[PDB]
Order: structure tokens, then C-alpha cells, then sequence
């Protein structure tokens, strides 16, 4: 762990990574997150302002399901890596808050990876995160990609740590 | 048996186990002093949290954290806590019971004993 | 116009949208019977259920159907329906406001008589 | 005490003691049946009703007259009685208490299996 | 023309009942407050409640800016002139608001003496 | 008590009774009742229904004192004295109800009196009822009226017990003094 000096994505380019994205693994943060069939749409106005509206199913409350409808504003910092986001269910009792938002690496397109803890553990980088590996087409990445978005799981720690989401139709 | 709180979950239709739960009593001053505090037990019920003879005279407000409890069903709510202020009169019946019913957007309360004393 | 029926949802603070209502009046043989129907609006409301000149004296029986709303949400009761029986124009043509705040395990039903 | 049925009153912060409760189990015949009653005691409780195995998956009703308890305290009200239907089914817990908040003009209810 | 110009739909609403009359609480006193920057209870909007049981605008869009409000009713001095000694000196919801864009808020409660219940209908 | 053991008003005439009654001394039937400052106000109307309208200070739930607004209409019968009067609050939560509304006597000028058994003894004939003392000067009756309104509290099976029906310019609303 060490939350910060990841040394994230370089030369980001909002706009580059403005297409389309699919979940593909993931980290357990602590509580009640998103579930499977998680996609997400990077969009972006003149303004600057990176945005980007999630889909996804959570195990609301005891059983009911609901296959929740997400949005989020990102505001920008240093690194053109890093954001801060302020999310917000389109319908309210969905789960809105602000969380770290980094973007650890990404060749625009076919992966990224996506980093975020919280918290940090006493002085000391971090202490519980959830991550989300991305990638364009819905049926796996290349030899290479997969290369490193495992080599990063190590870097950005976690390397098996994820738990691949389905996508059954319900969103 | 000198003050048992209670809840309630109007979604789940049980109770509001391990609710947290601060009572305040209006100081001299004006202002509240901590009285006593805990959790919802496995019945959704609050015991022990004072005597006969250190429960006195005056004006006492209870909190309840209902956003917690809901955060950790996973919904969003729509309040930052229940908020119940009341007059502990000696006036007569002094066996107090204060209850609440949690949904995501509202919640209602009730009190009861009454003044068996003609 | 005269009567009306609010229906509101307590979970997603929201009203409660096409939530069917059956109205019923006991009738001369204690024997309920239709006497309305229809469906909430986008605003939680139902009108135009009566006429003033229809709406006489009797016991009056709103029916309200939240086991399907609820379930239709993906969620599962507790309530089959919500019941509100009560006499009407007894003492004189008034104007009824009947509102239902419904949980899933917990509903409530005021009435506003003007 | 299983199907424990309470009653408070939102006007008086006091118990609903003496307040008559009719349960009903809806018959083949789509028909409801009397299945036990009472009424609710000093402290506005009404346990003894039934046995785990009397008390079997189902739909019951339960009757709460009111009027005849604003009706001593000198108002009346606008409902006719507060009712309740429910399926009782084993799925799981088995352990039923409808309580009730009555005022004159607005009541409300509530389970906890 | 004017600067800082936009609709006039309530955005607030406040709305009082009578659980043993059957009727809307009219003439019932309502103060707001919202948190302040060092945790200090500040005066939001004042107003009693008219024919209706309702208390409209009570401020503005703009005005309205996310954080913390408060929604104090004093049921205590309803119920006294009636006739009637309360439980509750007074209704508090606490609540935050335009968290995350602004939002159109109606908050509704039903009195009785020794009880009380407050809701919410918010819609995006 | 027992009932039909005893009278009514003769052709008694609704028209010439009509007027402001002013309550004296009452009964206690069974339950909440009208308290004091309990003054009449009977109307009648073209086809010939028999309004009245009483208003009156109830003991209301504990310890929450209101001035009541009744009103209560009559539907006839067989001897013009006995009536059916349904009666209702102008506000809800106020007792509405149908009792037997009779007329004991009177002279339409200063002292009638009124019976109402709403409850038959084991076929004997009257259990519970109410009964209410009227003049229409609320300073008191002539040695002679009330001579009457205490022969046919004899012959009234329960015709006047008078409680304390106390008049004290009681429901102002110029400043409320007590209630809404
Ligand atoms: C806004 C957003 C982010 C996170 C959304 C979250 C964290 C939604 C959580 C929803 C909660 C759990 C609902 C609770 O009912 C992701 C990273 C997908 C990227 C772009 C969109
Ligand atoms: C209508 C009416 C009759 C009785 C009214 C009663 C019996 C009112 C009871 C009021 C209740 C007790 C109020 C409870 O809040 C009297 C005989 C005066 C004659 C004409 C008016």
C-alpha cells in the first residue's frame, strides 16, 4: 500500500478516454458497493469538466434489487491523472458521496485501471480501496493488456485481489 | 424502566438492532450536557440508561442515528438524525417510554405512561 | 369537486405513481359494492373518483392497492392492501383528502375534512 | 407471546387499554372466519391469541375497532375501524406483532417478524 | 435586463396536520437554520403556516445552496391555546439538501399531542 | 328507571316553542356530556323540520376544555311532543348522535322541560337517560314554573336531578377566554 506516489496514468487525456468502458474485476471496498453489469460513459464539456455516468446492479437492502442508475462530476487537480468526484444516484437513496477518483493507467483504448482508497491507514497511504479494471470490448483484452493490468494490481497492490464481474442482463 | 427507547424498521418491518443513541439534558446555561448514551440491543430496545433518583425535573432531548443505521442497509436517507426534546415533569406519572419507526424519508415517535393518580 | 386519495412512497421519497384504488359502498344489505375506481397520476393523486350529487351517506370503503406497487418494485410486503372504512356526508356534504404514506413493512392513512 | 397485536394512542401518549380485537382467517371459500380476540390490557398488548400450531401459513385480518375507543373518550372519529390483512408464511421467522398508533383522524401500523 | 433571474416553483414547502381535529395546522411557527462554517446553528426562514397548513416560499433557488437545515415547528404553542398540554416542546428535522444538484423539498407533519411523523416527497 | 308510565306537551306547537331556551339543571346519563353555558336556539323552517342548535362547554379528553357547536335536527312522529333528533358537531370529534328528544311540558314562554331514555330496563322499560331543565330567562323561573318543573320531575320518571349547570359568559370568541 502507499495510497499516494503511485505514480498514476501520465499525459492523461480526458477527451481520449471519453468513449465507452465495461467493468472487468474489482476490489471490495468496505460496505455496500456497486454489483455486476457495470458499465460506465466518460463524456466531457467544453468547460473541461470530465464527466462520466456509471450503470450497475447492488444488493440493496436485504434481497430487493435494484439496477441503479449513476452519475458523476470530476474535478480536477495536479497530476491531469488524479480527480475528485462527487457522485450522485440520478434517484436518491443511491449511495452519493465523493471519493478519490485516480486513473492508475490506460492505453485509451482496450484497458485502464481505476484506484481509489478513501481512508488512509494511521499516517500511512491508504488502508481501504476499491478498484475497478476497465476495458472497450466486453470480451477480454489481448495477450498484452492483461500483461499489465497485472503488472499494476502490484504496482497499485492487489494482484488477484479482484473478483471479475458478470453481466447478465439486468441493467 | 426509567427511560427503555425503542425502534423500529418500517422498511425491514423489525428492529433497528444496534442503534446508536445519546440522551442530553438542558443545562443551567442553556445547553446540553450528554445524560446518558448506547445501542439497540437484538430487540431493537434501549434499557438502563438511568435512576429513579438522577432522572429529575426538567427538559431532556434524545438523538437517534438513523442515516448510519440506513448506510449500512445501503439506501440514502433523508434526515441527519431524530431529534426528541420533552418536559421530564414530576407532574405525576413518571415511567417513560420513547419510541420511533425508521423508513429511508421519515420516521414518527410516540411516548406513553400516563398519570394514574386521581 | 369532493373527494380525492394521495398516495406517497416512504422509501424513495417520491409520490406513489399508478397505484390502482377500489372504492366500495356497503350497500343496503351490508354487501359491499363498486363504487370507483382508478389509478394514482405522476403526482400521487386520483381525481374526479365522484360527484358531489353521487356521493351520498354510507360507509365507504377506499381500497388501496400497494401489494402490487411494492412487489412491482422488486420488493416484497408485508400488507396485502391498505383499508380505510369510514362514513361519509353523514352530518352533511364535506370534502374528503385521504393520504397514504406507504412502507414496505409500515403504512398510515389521515384524513383532511373540509 | 407470538402475534402479539399493541395499540398507543398519539393524543393520550398512553396505551389503547380495552380496545376489542377480531382476527379472521380468509376460508377456501374466499370467505374470513373468526380465529380469536380480545382486548388490549393495561398496557395495550393482546398476546394469548393463537398457537405455532394453530397458527399455520395463511391470510388473517386484524380488526381494530376504534371509534368505540374515541367514542368513550367523547370524539368522533372519522374511521370506521382500522383492519389488517397479511399472508402468514413459514419462509422464515414466525414471530408477529402488529402494533398501531391511533389519533382521530390519521392511524398508522406496523410489523417486526 | 435583471441578472440572477430563473422560474418561481417553490423549491421549499412546509406542511402541518391536525390528527385530532382532521384538519390543516394553521398559525403554527416555523424557524430554519442552516449549519454554519464553525458548527453554529444560523437563522434560515421564519413563517407560520396559513389557511392551508402550508408555508410558501420560504426562500430561493439560488438562496438555497447545499449544507444543512434545520426545520424547527413549535407544536408546543398549537396545542396549548387549544387546550391541550403536549409531550414534545417541538418538531425538529434536520436534514442536508442540494447535496448533489438542487432539488425540490416538501416536508409534511402530522401532529397528535403525544406523537408526531414528518416525511419527505423529493423528486429530481 | 321504566318508560311510557307517563306524559308529553299536548298539540305541542313547534312555532311557539321555537324560541331561545335557557338551560337550568340537567342529568347525568351515562358518558361525557354538555357541560355548562348550555344555550338552545330552536329553529324551524317552511316544510316544518324542528332545528335546534345548542352550544355548550364539554369536559373533552382529560383536561382540554372547548366550547362545542352542536346542532341537531328533528323528524316527527306520532304525538307532537316526542321528535328524533339526530345531532352533530359543526366540527368532528364532537359526540354525533340520534337520541329520543320529547318535551315534558312547557308554555312555550319561560320553563319547558325535555326527556331522553336511550337505553330500555330488563323490559321493565327505562334505564340510562338525560334530562334538561329550560326558561327563557336565565335569571330563574316564578314560584310557579318552578313549582311544575318539580311536579314532573316526579311524574318524569328522571325528569330533573340539576347539576351544575353554571352560565358564566363562558364562550366569548371576541377573546377566545377558553378553547381554539
Ligand atoms: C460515479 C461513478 C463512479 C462511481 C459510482 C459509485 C461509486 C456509485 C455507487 C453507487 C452506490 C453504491 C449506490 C448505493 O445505492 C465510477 C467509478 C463507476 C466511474 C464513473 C461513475
Ligand atoms: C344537540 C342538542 C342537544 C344535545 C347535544 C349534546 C347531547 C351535545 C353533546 C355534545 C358532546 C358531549 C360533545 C362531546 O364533545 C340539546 C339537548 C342541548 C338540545 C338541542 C341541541
Amino acid at each position: 500500500c502507499a495510497v499516494s506516489s503511485f505514480r498514476v496514468k501520465e499525459n492523461f487525456d480526458k477527451a481520449r478516454f471519453s468513449g465507452t468502458w465495461y467493468a472487468m474485476a474489482k476490489k471490495d471496498p468496505e460496505g455496500l458497493f456497486l454489483q455486476d453489469n457495470i458499465v460506465a460513459e466518460f463524456s466531457v464539456d467544453e468547460t473541461g469538466q470530465m464527466s462520466a455516468t456509471a450503470k450497475g446492479r447492488v444488493r440493496l437492502l436485504n434481497n430487493w434489487d435494484v439496477c441503479a442508475d449513476m452519475v458523476g462530476t470530476f474535478t480536477d487537480t495536479e497530476d491531469p491523472a488524479k480527480f475528485k468526484m462527487k457522485y450522485w444516484g440520478v434517484a436518491s437513496f443511491l449511495q452519493k458521496g465523493n471519493d478519490d477518483h485516480w486513473i492508475v493507467d490506460t492505453d485509451y483504448d482496450t484497458y485502464a485501471v481505476q484506484y481509489s482508497c478513501r481512508l488512509l491507514n494511521l499516517d500511512g497511504t491508504c488502508a481501504d480501496s476499491y478498484s475497478f479494471v476497465f476495458s472497450r470490448d466486453p470480451n477480454g483484452l489481448p495477450p498484452e493488456a492483461q500483461k499489465i493490468v497485472a503488472q499494476r494490481q502490484e504496482e497499485l497492490c492487489l494482484a488477484a485481489q479482484y473478483r471479475l464481474i458478470v453481466h447478465n442482463g439486468y441493467c | 424502566c426509567p427511560l427503555m427507547v425503542k425502534v423500529l424498521d418500517a422498511v425491514r418491518g423489525s428492529p433497528a438492532i444496534n442503534v446508536a443513541v445519546h440522551v442530553f439534558r438542558k443545562a443551567a446555561d442553556d445547553t446540553w450536557e450528554p445524560f446518558a448514551s448506547g445501542k439497540t440491543s437484538e430487540s431493537g430496545e434501549l434499557h438502563g440508561l438511568t435512576t429513579e433518583e438522577q432522572f429529575v425535573e426538567g427538559i431532556y432531548k434524545v438523538e437517534i442515528d438513523t442515516k448510519s443505521y440506513w448506510k449500512a442497509l445501503g439506501i440514502s436517507p433523508f434526515h441527519e438524525h431524530a431529534e426528541v426534546v420533552f418536559t421530564a415533569n414530576d407532574s405525576g406519572p413518571r415511567r417513560y417510554t420513547i419510541a420511533a419507526l425508521l423508513s429511508p424519508y421519515s420516521y414518527s415517535t410516540t411516548a406513553v405512561v400516563t398519570n394514574p393518580k386521581e
